[PDB]
């Protein structure tokens, strides 16, 4: 009924900012931490009128984080492992949140732990996030779990390793990756779903979500079909190439590396599913329900994908 | 046809506002649900 205070962490990051834009309009009162006010999104966040935003890191400061939650009633927590340690990070958000003692429903961005299903190794990124998550139960923070499928808008034609959606010179894309190209994968448009769809969560409230995880993905398509989907989109001819090791083009930090080799061996090599937990072995059921105003592939790749690759630089559009 | 609030030309299904003018499937039924416009990046 009433719009409550909600709580989010790493304002920038399209999950968030998906959610405080949403959020901020309907009329709920958003306290967020951002780790610099500098930049588009950081200024535009600033921009929104009941929107209190929070400079500093996240790791070893729970001040910032006690301040936080200061009369939240509600919070959307999805930690970057570049913020530091995950793990430590999300233990804390989760003991502020309860010290706060004022949160009805903290919902947590996870993802699985791929050695808990085979002998495929932890993707770094995404293991830790397990661990928080039952933190977060152990806990007894009235709480939901979403587990987001792969953004639509990773995709650019820049350099940029996993998705490029590189513009050869004969005038077509070409996309490389480890991903079987015959493999359906989840898939989820940030700015456009993520947004809505946690807003319907917490309408919902814990009384039906509580304990809950959420597989926030509205469709699932193979690689194949991803390409499918931009050829049929652009009028241009884009085909799929399955690499055995990802392609890295430009000067990236450690993390992120160990990650891609991790998802190589995961995707690649053991050709094991996405989210390999059994209550995601359709996924998207649960998702299209909470919204159904969904932006599948071929929307984003013909309404948004010009646009981002444009005010990025580029002209091949035009 | 295209959407007065997101200008997509793509949806699943249109939609009208209260006023008669097409609303993409998303905007329409956000504004439903919220009560205010789908808000929109930049
Ligand atoms: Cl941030
Ligand atoms: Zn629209």
């Amino acid at each position: 009924q009433q719009k409550k205070t909600i709580a989010v962490v790493n304002a920038t990051g399209r999950q968030a900012a998906s959610l405080i834009r949403v959020a901020a309009a309907v009329g709920h009162h958003v306290r967020a931490q951002v780790h610099s006010l500098k930049g588009l999104i950081a200024e535009e966040l600033q921009a929104i009128p009941n929107v209190t935003l929070f400079q500093g890191p996240l790791l070893n400061n729970v001040p910032l984080m006690d301040t936080l939650f200061e009369g939240a009633h509600l919070a959307f927590i999805n930690t970057t492992s570049q913020a530091g340690d995950e793990i430590a990070i999300g233990k804390d958000l989760a003991d502020a949140a309860k010290r706060a003692g004022t949160i009805q429903h903290y919902i947590y961005s996870s993802m699985p732990d791929h050695s808990l299903y085979g002998p495929w190794p932890a993707v770094p990124m995404w293991a830790p996030k397990f661990t928080v998550e039952n933190y977060v139960r152990q806990l007894g923070l009235p709480s939901t779990f979403v587990y987001a499928g792969i953004y639509n808008n990773n995709f650019t034609s820049l350099p940029y390793p996993l998705f490029q959606m590189e513009l050869m010179p004969d005038g077509t894309f070409e996309w490389h990756a480890p991903f079987d190209p015959d493999i359906p994968l989840p898939w989820l448009d940030a700015e456009h779903d993520v947004g809505p769809a946690l807003l319907q969560i917490f309408k919902d409230g814990p009384q039906k979500w509580n304990g809950h995880r959420i597989a926030l993905t509205f469709e699932t398509l193979s690689p194949v079909q991803v390409c499918a989907a931009f050829s049929r989109a652009l009028n241009r001819r884009v085909t799929y190439v399955q690499v055995p090791k990802v392609e890295i083009k430009v000067n990236i930090p450690v993390g992120y590396r160990e990650q891609l080799e991790a998802i190589e061996v995961v995707f690649g090599e053991h050709k094991a599913p996405y989210f390999p937990l059994p209550e995601f072995s359709r996924v998207t059921d649960e998702a299209r329900k909470l919204w159904s105003g969904w932006r599948d592939m071929e929307e984003y790749a013909r309404e948004v994908f010009p646009i981002e690759e444009e005010a990025n630089g580029l002209d091949w559009m035009l | 046809t295209t959407c007065t609030n997101c200008f997509t030309q793509t949806t699943p299904l249109w939609r009208r506002n209260p006023e008669g003018q097409p609303l993409c499937n998303a905007c329409g039924l956000f504004l439903k649900l919220h009560g205010v416009v789908r808000p929109l990046s930049l």
